[PDB]
RNA sequence: GCGGGGUGGAGCAGCCUGGUAGCUCGUCGGGCUCAUAACCCGAAGGUCGUCGGUUCAAAUCCGGCCCCCGCAACCA
RNA sequence: CCGAGGGUAGGGCCCGUGACUGGGGCGAAGUCGUAACAAGGUAGCUGUACCGGAAGGUGCGGCUGGAU
RNA sequence: UGGGAGAGGGUGGUGGAAUUCCCGGAGUAGCGGUGAAAUGCGCAGAUACCGGGAGGAACGCCGAUGGCGAAGGCAGCCACCUGGUCCACCCGUGACGCUGAGGCGCGAAAGCGUGGGGAGCAAACCGGAUUAGAUACCCGGGUAGUCCACGCCCUAAACG
RNA sequence: CGAUGUCGGCUCGUCGCAUCCUGGGGCUGAAGAAGGUCCCAAGGGUUGGGCUGUUCGCCCAUUAAAGCGGCACGCGAGCUG
RNA sequence: GAAUGCCGGCAUGAGUAACGAUAAAGAGGGUGAGAAUCCCUCUCGCCGUAAGCCCAAGGGUUCCUACGCAAUGGUCGUCAGCGUAGGGUUAGGCGGGACCUAAGGUGAAGCCGAAAGGCGUAGCCGAAGGGCAGCCGGUUAAUAUUCCGGCCCUUCCCGCAGGUGCGAUGGGGGGACGCUCUAGGCUAGGGGGACCGGAGCCAUGGACGAGCCCGGCCAGAAGCGCAGGGUGGGAGGUAGGCAAAUCCGCCUCCCAACAAGCUCUGCGUGGUGGGGAAGCCCGGGUGACAACCCCCCGAAGCCAGGGAGCCAAGAAAAGCCUCUAAGCACAACCUGCGGGAACCCGUACCGCAAACCGACACAGGUGGGCGGGUGCAAGAGCACUCAGGCGCGCGGGAGAACCCUCGCCAAGGAACUCUGCAAGUUGGCCCCGUAACUUCGGGAGAAGGGGUGCUCCCUGGGGUGAUGAGCCCCGGGGAGCCGCAGUGAACAGGCUCUGGCGACUGUUUACCAAAAACACAGCUCUCUGCGAACUCGUAAGAGGAGGUAUAGGGAGCGACGCUUGCCCGGUGCCGGAAGGUCAAGGGGAGGGGUGCAAGCCCCGAACCGAAGCCCCGGUGAACGGCGGCCGUAACUAUAACGGUCCUAAGGUAGCGAAAUUCCUUGUCGGGUAAGUUCCGACCUGCACGAAAAGCGUAACGACCGGAGCGCUGUCUCGGCGAGGGACCCGGUGAAAUUGAACUGGCCGUGAAGAUGCGGCCUACCCGUGGCAGGACGAAAAGACCCCGUGGAGCUUUACUGCAGCC
RNA sequence: GAGCUAGCCCUGGCCAGGGUGAAGCUGGGGUGAGACCCAGUGGAGGCCCGAACCGGUGGGGGAUGCAAACCCCUCGGAUGA
């Protein structure tokens, strides 16, 4: 049956990405969380 | 008027359309239209605020002229009449020998080919446009301005008119199409005439699918639903009401007046709505 | 199991607040009517379901026993 | 080939009968009222409508086959 | 051909009296209703009076024992459209007539459908009386309906 | 109660005897035939349908008879539901 | 040493289940240490509206080649989407960007909010929509509309020539639009040819033939032809298109009009450039100077912005054309020609799947295009088959029980069972025929029946062509032949009668309920006069609606038909400038503290004083509610009738043992041999009843009842057969569970159901295939029940508070 | 977090073939004129049958599955809410 993950580049870099983090304050502290943490991607890498 | 259908489908047995003979030009006028969006009931959050709207036809605006006193004295031809699906009127097509070109709401008896004009020195004819001071008392009209200078607010609707019946001072007194008798400012507009097609008023929509091409979606009733949804669901099977009727919200929807108590327009308010 | 009830022949008051039983109808006698009904004037008839207790005194307050309605009997 | 007729299928008319039900006629001395005949004690009758235990009542309009 | 009388019919328009409601004034202890009363209405200012307003229905006097219509039926006034009908003249056609099973149309009231309208009236219904009872007659209310439009119904003491 | 699956049916039985039938008896208000009643006896047998989820029961047609109970109201790591 | 403890390790179950679609395999010859599994060949089978091909998304080197087999691959492996290494993706024209706007998002102005932030016109962003210039063939182990070849084209810069009032973001036109149906003419695609080209072929009885087999094109600029689309011309006035305007709009006049002219596409042709089969021979070569033609079928595609009808009335913006304004007319723009210039990103490969989503090489899921032929009425259905692609990554045997999927069955035919559940039956087309009832459409494919192949003969009409031949499309008649059987295979309704419920098509608990539930047109009540009511929001602002009472919100009812009765005492709502109560505030009779005192300071009565509440009326398609006892008729029985108590009023019509009836399988009738169900009635309705609507209703229903016909392995009552498993052999090898176990029966005992205690009985040791009575077998710290002063959802005239409203 | 699912918005796309034959239109009849009837033409519809596509009715299988919802037979819709 259609499942739950259904990839879409587009969908994933506007959602989650970095320009959409950085808008919201949000946003912005989970970027400074995952920095903090030693994360080495900051946010879902996506082809384009 | 009100076009019947003989009984081969089940639907097709109640269905009436509107018999459009009134119509003389099906296409409408390029200049005078812009889109309609539809909005689907959701405000600018998103949230529905209008339940069960949405799924109708798609539409196009016709820039309706609810001003007319900003060409005072020039005549125009009425060129055409124009299904519109914004309204239950029906709309004029006007050609003002100017070489301007705007929509008015088709009254009643309006002709194509003949001329209508607006001003305090109009003809107390079908389809002019005058100041309610200027306008015989006693005589039938419609797409009434509220306030000088603000827009014809009342009697718009298909089949619809409001008599001037009154004067006292700069206002005259009208009854509006629901009875209410009102004083409305002297200098505010008025087009002589009731507002055209009222066998509006008698089409059978016929089925569900009716109501969805005009962007109706399905109510459902408070009685259908769960007390998490409404104060009228629930109960073992069916329940009576089993409290005062009421709304999703909570308020009392059997007689509870909500007009404001102290809105500044109760002074000009002479009698509440009949019937 | 829980609530109410039983009083002239009929249907009901009085019980709660002890001492006084009352209303409509019916019944009986008289009247009017040619006669009946209606109507009018008078009158009779209830020891208050039964027993036991309380009290100076019980239709009335407290227990039974009889009886008549009503309400309940749910989770498996 | 046609062919009495037999078989299968579906119709149409008539007859008999059927729990129950609907009124109808008739029936020496039943119960309830008194609608009509006198102005019958609200003049009657009427087509219709609605209502009521029952006769009937009432509305609308009509008729005189209504008295004084 | 020339004339006449008429609530003949349909459409649109419009006039005054009255009733109710509404508003302003004025005014006070009752009004109303009946056989008698009660219900009802009224000091929260009714009734009775004056002015203003809104709305529906019906047209007093003329009016008659009258007129027109095939009947049902038709009554303020105006204009339009239209039917019948009588008289005159003795001009034209030359029996072209009478009746009429079927058919078609018209058809009071009530009633029905869809809109509208709704003052007064009033089945149903509520109430007050009367009464043994009173699902009545009488009184206070009151919904259809009565009115308009379109479409049905097609009955009658549709009677001379 | 850190679970012992609950009615009825189907399937498969097995046991008890307070015996429905078949076998053996006494008594009879047992003439015969056919019954009644009690005693012995559990070897075998103890039908097919209509109705209802039904067990039960009622009924139809038969029968030598259409027995009554126990087995976690036998039997859901066998089925049905 | 126990915490269903935690982490790890290793056991048990066990050489057990399984090894992932039943589309299927066999041999030969290669390679290699090793081969059912890799390569080649031949044979066999499977898909073929795909299981083939091409795009998009997603994936991200998986592509190609060499080397390799430890792990990955459900077996094996020499093979691979695996390991290692090298190679591979080439564009002005394809897609996206340097263009346009859509929702939406963002947002100079502006607005709002404690902060964070929310909103917002323009503008900007935003595409699978608009717009825009490349087609065919060749080549690589791997890329190609990209490289190469041929033939075309676009924009930018500059220049020459010719022409013009040039010039924009601004004005205008245009772009520009739905649904259904559809004309003419083409193209794609396909069928046929006794014509054309071809390696060959003659078999096994016949055929050297008008034989079989193979192929018979593709692209192309200008021009031309066919087809369509688009489109009036000129003049006078002009106040409108927020300046201007010769443009556009409006008015008049002249001419043009199903045209034509002009213009733009499609198709054809077209210089020219390519392609070119079977077969044979080792991807190639040949065939080959390959041929390259005629007829027919023919789109849903093209001409296109075509046409008609309909209502539910069908984006925007740029490119483009025109107008002019500043400016400028040494300019600038238009047209033609020439030279030059033309950037960034993607391009491999998978792509209905072993490379994407499902933890797996997972029977599931995934949008668009192409999807050939024959026959079956048509078709994307079905059967077979082309091109192409596969046999599904464990096999070999055996021929048990039992399970799955399948085939047949004597006599019976629902006797099965909760139920005909399941499975039969019926089955497409043509013709005959078709009832109650109905809202006149329907019911209807009602029901029921007949026909169906092949051969010969006669003949009717249509398309094309030409009016004929040929090919193709509908047919009509006559005579025959064969078989058990002619939609001979495959795909393809069982029917009827009668109730309940819901009018209907629809909708729903994703993953136990599809229903009578929800919705629905329709009906009514109610609110709302517009800065509407209402809704979201602290707000601004939105929705409502660029709508206006024939409109919008809320509520109930639920097509339609005939109807919807009585109660306003209580609650709700509505109305009511009186009366009563009523807070803050006003008021200040009058007391108090303190001070020498002026004074400062506190308390405080009458009285005035909102909404609300009380009170007075209204109101039911508002919440709701719609009696009891006793008596009475000339047989009995029963009460039309009466008496009395109560109520705010005492259930009207219609219906009734009902989806409602407890007693109950009520009673009677029907159907049955038999009927707790069913249908029709009755009425003492435990406990129907009128918009939580009442009673009906044609049509409809994968709804729920009852019956009949048909037909059946449902059954009496089972039997046989097929395949996939199960069984055996080789390969790989789980699982839950598990205190340890050397783990028998009876009768007892025991915490009351004992392999484990007693007594007795029985019993050599170990397996394998089977069956499920026990191990109170496994699974899940019982969902039921209770307990916890445990939790949550929900309700209200519980308490208290808050939003909102007054 | 709406890459699942629910609704809405914007922009595209899809729905083989066959059947039924509404209005209108034309002609004919009819009438004072009509209504209306008849034939042809026409091609309406939450019409009918049936693939793609969307569903998930009944039954069977599956149940440490191919699969944490699948497979087979059957069945609903398929120009429309
Ligand atoms: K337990
Ligand atoms: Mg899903
Ligand atoms: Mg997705
Ligand atoms: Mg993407
Ligand atoms: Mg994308
Ligand atoms: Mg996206
Ligand atoms: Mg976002
Ligand atoms: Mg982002
Ligand atoms: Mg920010
Ligand atoms: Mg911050
Ligand atoms: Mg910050
Ligand atoms: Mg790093
Ligand atoms: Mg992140
Ligand atoms: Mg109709
Ligand atoms: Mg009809
Ligand atoms: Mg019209
Ligand atoms: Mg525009
Ligand atoms: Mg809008
Ligand atoms: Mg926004
Ligand atoms: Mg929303
Ligand atoms: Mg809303
Ligand atoms: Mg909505
Ligand atoms: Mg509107
Ligand atoms: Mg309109
Ligand atoms: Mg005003
Ligand atoms: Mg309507
Ligand atoms: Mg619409
Ligand atoms: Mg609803
Ligand atoms: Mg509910
Ligand atoms: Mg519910
Ligand atoms: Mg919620
Ligand atoms: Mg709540
Ligand atoms: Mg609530
Ligand atoms: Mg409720
Ligand atoms: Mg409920
Ligand atoms: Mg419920
Ligand atoms: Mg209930
Ligand atoms: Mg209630
Ligand atoms: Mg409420
Ligand atoms: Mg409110
Ligand atoms: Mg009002
Ligand atoms: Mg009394
Ligand atoms: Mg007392
Ligand atoms: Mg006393
Ligand atoms: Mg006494
Ligand atoms: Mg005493
Ligand atoms: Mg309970
Ligand atoms: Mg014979
Ligand atoms: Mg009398
Ligand atoms: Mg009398
Ligand atoms: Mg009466
Ligand atoms: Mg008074
Ligand atoms: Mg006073
Ligand atoms: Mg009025
Ligand atoms: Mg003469
Ligand atoms: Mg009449
Ligand atoms: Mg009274
Ligand atoms: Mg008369
Ligand atoms: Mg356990
Ligand atoms: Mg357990
Ligand atoms: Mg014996
Ligand atoms: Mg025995
Ligand atoms: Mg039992
Ligand atoms: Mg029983
Ligand atoms: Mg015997
Ligand atoms: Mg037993
Ligand atoms: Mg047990
Ligand atoms: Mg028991
Ligand atoms: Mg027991
Ligand atoms: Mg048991
Ligand atoms: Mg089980
Ligand atoms: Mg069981
Ligand atoms: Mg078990
Ligand atoms: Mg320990
Ligand atoms: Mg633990
Ligand atoms: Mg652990
Ligand atoms: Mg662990
Ligand atoms: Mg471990
Ligand atoms: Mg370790
Ligand atoms: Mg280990
Ligand atoms: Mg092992
Ligand atoms: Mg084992
Ligand atoms: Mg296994
Ligand atoms: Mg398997
Ligand atoms: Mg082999
Ligand atoms: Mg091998
Ligand atoms: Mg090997
Ligand atoms: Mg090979
Ligand atoms: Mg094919
Ligand atoms: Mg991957
Ligand atoms: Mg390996
Ligand atoms: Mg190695
Ligand atoms: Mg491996
Ligand atoms: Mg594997
Ligand atoms: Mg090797
Ligand atoms: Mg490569
Ligand atoms: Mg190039
Ligand atoms: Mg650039
Ligand atoms: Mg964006
Ligand atoms: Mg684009
Ligand atoms: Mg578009
Ligand atoms: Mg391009
Ligand atoms: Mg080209
Ligand atoms: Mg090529
Ligand atoms: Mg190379
Ligand atoms: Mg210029
Ligand atoms: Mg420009
Ligand atoms: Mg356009
Ligand atoms: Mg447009
Ligand atoms: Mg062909
Ligand atoms: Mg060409
Ligand atoms: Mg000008
Ligand atoms: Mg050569
Ligand atoms: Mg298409
Ligand atoms: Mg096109
Ligand atoms: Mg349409
Ligand atoms: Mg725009
Ligand atoms: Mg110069
Ligand atoms: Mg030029
Ligand atoms: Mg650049
Ligand atoms: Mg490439
Ligand atoms: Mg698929
Ligand atoms: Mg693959
Ligand atoms: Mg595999
Ligand atoms: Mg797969
Ligand atoms: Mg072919
Ligand atoms: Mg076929
Ligand atoms: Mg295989
Ligand atoms: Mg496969
Ligand atoms: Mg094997
Ligand atoms: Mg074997
Ligand atoms: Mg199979
Ligand atoms: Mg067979
Ligand atoms: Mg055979
Ligand atoms: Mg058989
Ligand atoms: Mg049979
Ligand atoms: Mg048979
Ligand atoms: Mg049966
Ligand atoms: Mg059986
Ligand atoms: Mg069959
Ligand atoms: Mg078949
Ligand atoms: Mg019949
Ligand atoms: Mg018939
Ligand atoms: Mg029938
Ligand atoms: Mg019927
Ligand atoms: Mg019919
Ligand atoms: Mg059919
Ligand atoms: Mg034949
Ligand atoms: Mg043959
Ligand atoms: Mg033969
Ligand atoms: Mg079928
Ligand atoms: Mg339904
Ligand atoms: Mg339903
Ligand atoms: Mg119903
Ligand atoms: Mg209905
Ligand atoms: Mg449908
Ligand atoms: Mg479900
Ligand atoms: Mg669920
Ligand atoms: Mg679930
Ligand atoms: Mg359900
Ligand atoms: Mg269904
Ligand atoms: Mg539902
Ligand atoms: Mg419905
Ligand atoms: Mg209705
Ligand atoms: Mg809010
Ligand atoms: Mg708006
Ligand atoms: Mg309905
Ligand atoms: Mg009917
Ligand atoms: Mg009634
Ligand atoms: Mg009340
Ligand atoms: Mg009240
Ligand atoms: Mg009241
Ligand atoms: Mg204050
Ligand atoms: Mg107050
Ligand atoms: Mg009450
Ligand atoms: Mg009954
Ligand atoms: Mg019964
Ligand atoms: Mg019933
Ligand atoms: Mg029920
Ligand atoms: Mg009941
Ligand atoms: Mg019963
Ligand atoms: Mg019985
Ligand atoms: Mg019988
Ligand atoms: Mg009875
Ligand atoms: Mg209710
Ligand atoms: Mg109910
Ligand atoms: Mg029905
Ligand atoms: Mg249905
Ligand atoms: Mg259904
Ligand atoms: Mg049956
Ligand atoms: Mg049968
Ligand atoms: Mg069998
Ligand atoms: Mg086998
Ligand atoms: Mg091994
Ligand atoms: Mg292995
Ligand atoms: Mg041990
Ligand atoms: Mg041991
Ligand atoms: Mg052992
Ligand atoms: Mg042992
Ligand atoms: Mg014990
Ligand atoms: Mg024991
Ligand atoms: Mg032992
Ligand atoms: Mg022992
Ligand atoms: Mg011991
Ligand atoms: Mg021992
Ligand atoms: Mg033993
Ligand atoms: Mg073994
Ligand atoms: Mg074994
Ligand atoms: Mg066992
Ligand atoms: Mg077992
Ligand atoms: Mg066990
Ligand atoms: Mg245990
Ligand atoms: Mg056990
Ligand atoms: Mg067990
Ligand atoms: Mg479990
Ligand atoms: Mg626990
Ligand atoms: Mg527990
Ligand atoms: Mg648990
Ligand atoms: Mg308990
Ligand atoms: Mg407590
Ligand atoms: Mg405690
Ligand atoms: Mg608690
Ligand atoms: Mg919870
Ligand atoms: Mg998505
Ligand atoms: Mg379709
Ligand atoms: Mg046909
Ligand atoms: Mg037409
Ligand atoms: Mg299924
Ligand atoms: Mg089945
Ligand atoms: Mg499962
Ligand atoms: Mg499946
Ligand atoms: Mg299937
Ligand atoms: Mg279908």
């Amino acid at each position: 049956m259609k499942r739950t993950w259904q990839p879409n580049r587009r969908k994933r870099a506007k959602t989650h990405g970095f320009r959409a983090r950085m808008r919201t304050p949000g946003g912005r502290k989970v970027l400074k969380r995952r920095r903090q943490k030693g994360r080495w991607r900051l946010t879902p890498a996506v082809r384009k | 008027a009100v076009k019947k259908f003989k009984p081969y489908t089940p639907s097709r047995r109640f269905m009436t359309v509107a018999d459009f003979s009134e119509i003389t030009k099906t296409e409408p006028e390029k200049s005078l239209v812009k889109p309609l969006k539809k909005t689907g009931g959701r405000n600018n959050q998103g949230r529905i605020t209008v339940r069960f709207r949405g799924g109708g036809h798609k539409r196009l605006y016709r820039i309706i002229d609810f001003k007319r006193w900003d060409k005072v004295g020039i005549p125009a031809k009425v060129a055409a009449i124009e299904y519109d699906p914004n309204r239950s009127a029906r709309i004029a097509l006007l050609h003002y020998v100017d070489g301007e070109k705007r929509y008015i709401i088709a009254p009643d008896g309006l002709q194509v080919g003949q001329q209508v004009v607006a001003g305090p020195d109009a003809p107390i004819q079908v389809g002019n446009a005058l100041p309610l001071r200027f306008i015989p008392v006693g005589t039938v009209v419609h797409a009434v301005e509220l306030e000088p200078k603000k827009g014809a607010k009342l009697a718009r609707a298909a089949g619809t008119s409001a008599q001037i019946q009154g004067r006292e001072g700069d206002y005259v007194i009208l009854r509006l199409p629901s009875g209410e008798l009102r004083k409305v400012h002297g200098e505010c507009y008025a087009t002589v005439g009731a507002v055209g097609n009222a066998d509006h008023k008698n089409i059978v929509l016929g089925k569900a699918g009716r109501s969805r091409w005009l962007g109706r979606r399905p109510h459902v009733r408070g009685a259908a639903m769960n007390p998490v949804d409404h104060p009228h669901g629930g109960g073992e099977g069916r329940a009576p009401r089993g409290r005062p009727p009421a709304s999703p919200w909570g308020w009392q929807t059997k007689g509870l007046k909500t007009r404001k108590r102290r809105k500044p327009s109760s002074r000009f308010i002479i009698a509440r709505r009949k019937k």
